[PDB]
């Protein structure tokens, strides 16, 4: 029965650093895919990066390697993104979404059967 | 004559047995509160089919035969036939011909229909809601709404194939269908008859395991959940191999053939259902190589590993 | 060592393996005018898949993905996912995702949506021409026909649900679709990749041995004839078995099991088709209940008895 | 390429007999199940008498029982239908049908693939 929540957006200042959560629960014995999708109010969500259930990372857009970071607290059933150094092209409604499968991280958001709610990044200008 | 055994197949490689798309997921939750009898997927592990349970994945929820309508309806009669246009005999020791839907909702779909005389042919859009007084397939007929009123004609070899589930977005949503509410077979008339039976766990802190698939939309907010007791490929493995039962309960472990690790162990019931140790609905999550193995046949008190 | 066998069912227990409808009789013609090449429903007697073959028949001919409009039309092009929602990857060695149609033709069915955010579904009549230069599937794209141009959204799970085909009726009757033409699964960017090898009796005076169904037609004077060369639960069975071929000959014979009595007898080869010895265009016509049975590995130069 | 093909039909007089032929082709290993269907003025066809590949005859309207006769020859491709003491409730378009099954006879038209053009039966007032 897996349920996703999104925490940790808000108005935040071009320069700074920002972590957002996902927690999780609904699964047993695996640890699910988790990925970070994120979407402009005139754009659909689109794929950010990957985190598999044997910790192994894919990006999905090569400009946010390097600033973007994500980890897993298995204890918490939480998965983080870490944003270094705030741009405003990194202002978007961020979603997690998960699969029901310990591998397999895919790009496209009709991969993954459940979502959070969002959480708003806005970086001011 | 093989030790008995279930195939060697991914969840994602299977398919559900009681509506025509493939699997997705394994699902447990507690069912102490309703009833749990589905028509469809029921066989037992020595390969006797019960129920409405048939062979044939793609007829599922499919309906054969010829209509009729009272003249200006777009509701057509459907005089069925058998799966294989065979007549049908509504004396047979079954709840209703094999295939027809186990749960009380509105099935989307196409009524295609050739002339025999000249080869033409037509299709349209058709829902067949079997709450309704009309759907009596045990008795021989069933009724569609279509969005035609005078392009079907009569005697003519006429199939319904079915896409999805639909529901009435003003009202609740979720609210249909109705996964584990048997449809009245008969219509109105009498009760149901030769049914597969309700089946719930026995042993103190077991759950049923259930194979899940999201049922396509056509219209609406409807339920698209739908958990099967047995992948419709077990039914075909159990009927073809027909290994007999030599307890009452074969014990599977779900192995990752990444690994060679034991994920879960669970119990197949002789009668057709697994169970699981658990508390708590809850998706299992798992590799996608994952696959079920038979270990042993075990007495009636054992208890397994537990797991969630 | 493992013995082969095929399974132990009739003609009309089993399933299409090249469109999810059940089989309706055995068939025999000559094939020298034209080539056999279908890619669905290949795969070797040790249990080897090839072409496009995958193992549930629900997912034959299906579409997943998610749609664009195309402003100013009624068309929708779907960018495809896997038959499991993965992504999709047109470089694995394969002609096209498994189960995509393998022939030339116009298939009528039904494109269904949900939206994620709420839960809202909607469903519309869709065809797909697979002679068109949009069929690009090995590509990841697919063009259907649609009743709308706006209802569908962008980003949201879509899936096509086959039903049958269709043909223009102010032309030739039956003219189309063609079963043997193989599609452009790169809608022409390139040639196609990865098949399985075309098929011809080589021995004298034999003949391919087709499983054949009669596939629902929507609209206009379609040929609804539709031959596979191995049913889908023997493709099935074999990748389960995974016997090895003692030889490049199977030997069956079609058998009636109150009886015993033989009705003909056939040759399966290893890659993965069946010939009789015949000359002519003819329906065997046989008892419900018989089945084949493998009896011997042959040789090269076995003559089969002459049915016809 | 299967074919049926009826004959025998015509304008007719009370109480003669007549014999319809159902010649087939494009069949091979069993012998057909084949069924005689009859189509009266204003009715759909609807199913007369039917013989399996192994000759068991089955009724479907039992008023013809005592008048209508189903036979097969093997040799000829060719089923028959005699009809003695013919009666003007014995006016229809007659058809012939078969299933590429041994066995197996059906009542309802949907349960036969091939069918015959027909042939016309009109037992005559004058």
């Amino acid at each position: 029965q897996v349920q996703l929540q999104e925490s940790g957006g808000g108005l935040v200042q071009p320069g700074d650093s920002l972590r957002l959560s996902c927690a999780t629960s609904g699964f047993i014995l695996g640890r699910p895919v988790i990925t970070w999708f994120r979407q402009a109010p005139g754009k659909e969500r689109e794929g950010v990066l990957c985190i598999s259930g044997s910790d192994e990372i894919t990006y999905f857009i090569d400009s946010v390697k390097g600033r973007f970071t994500i980890s897993r607290d298995n204890a918490k059933n939480t998965v983080y993104l870490q944003i270094n150094s705030l741009k405003p092209e990194d202002t978007a409604n961020y979603y997690c979404a998960a699969r029901t499968f310990t591998a397999g991280c895919y790009s496209r958001s009709i991969a993954y059967p459940y979502w959070g709610q969002g959480t708003q990044v806005t970086v001011s200008s | 004559t093989k030790p008995f055994s279930v195939p060697v197949l991914t969840v994602e490689e299977m398919t559900n047995s009681r509506f025509p798309i493939p699997l997705e997921k394994l699902f447990t939750g507690p069912s102490s509160a309703f009833v749990v009898q589905p028509q469809n997927g029921r066989c037992t592990t020595d390969g006797v089919l019960l129920g409405t349970t048939q062979l044939s994945p793609v007829n599922i929820c499919t309906f054969r035969g010829d209509v009729t309508h009272i003249t200006g309806s777009r509701n057509y009669t459907m005089n069925l036939a058998s799966q294989n246009w065979n007549d049908y005999d509504p004396t047979e020791e079954i709840p209703a011909p094999l295939g027809t839907p186990d749960f009380v909702g509105k099935i989307q779909g196409v009524l295609t229909q050739t002339t025999r005389t000249d080869g033409s042919t037509r299709g349209h859009k058709a829902t067949v809601y079997t709450g309704s007084a009309d759907f009596a397939p045990k008795l021989g007929r069933v009724q569609f709404e279509t969005d035609t009123d005078r392009d079907f004609e009569a005697n003519q070899n006429t199939k319904f194939t079915p896409v999805g589930v639909i529901q009435d977005g003003g009202t609740t949503h979720r609210n249909e269908p109705q996964q584990w509410v048997l449809p009245s077979y008969s219509g109105r008339n009498t009760h149901n008859v030769h049914l597969a039976p309700a089946v719930a766990p026995t042993f103190p802190g077991e759950q049923l395991l259930f194979f899940r698939s999201t049922m396509p939309g056509c219209s609406g907010y409807p339920n698209m959940d739908l958990d099967c007791l047995l992948p419709q490929e077990w039914v075909q493995y159990f009927y073809q191999e027909a290994a007999p039962a030599q307890s009452d309960v074969a014990l599977l472990r779900f192995v990752n053939p990444d690994t060679g690790r034991v994920l879960f162990e669970c119990k197949l019931h002789k009668s057709g259902y697994v169970t699981v140790a658990h508390t708590g609905q809850h998706d299992l999550v798992i590799p996608p190589n994952g696959y079920f193995r038979f270990d042993s046949w075990v007495n009636q008190f054992y208890t397994l590993a537990p797991m969630g």
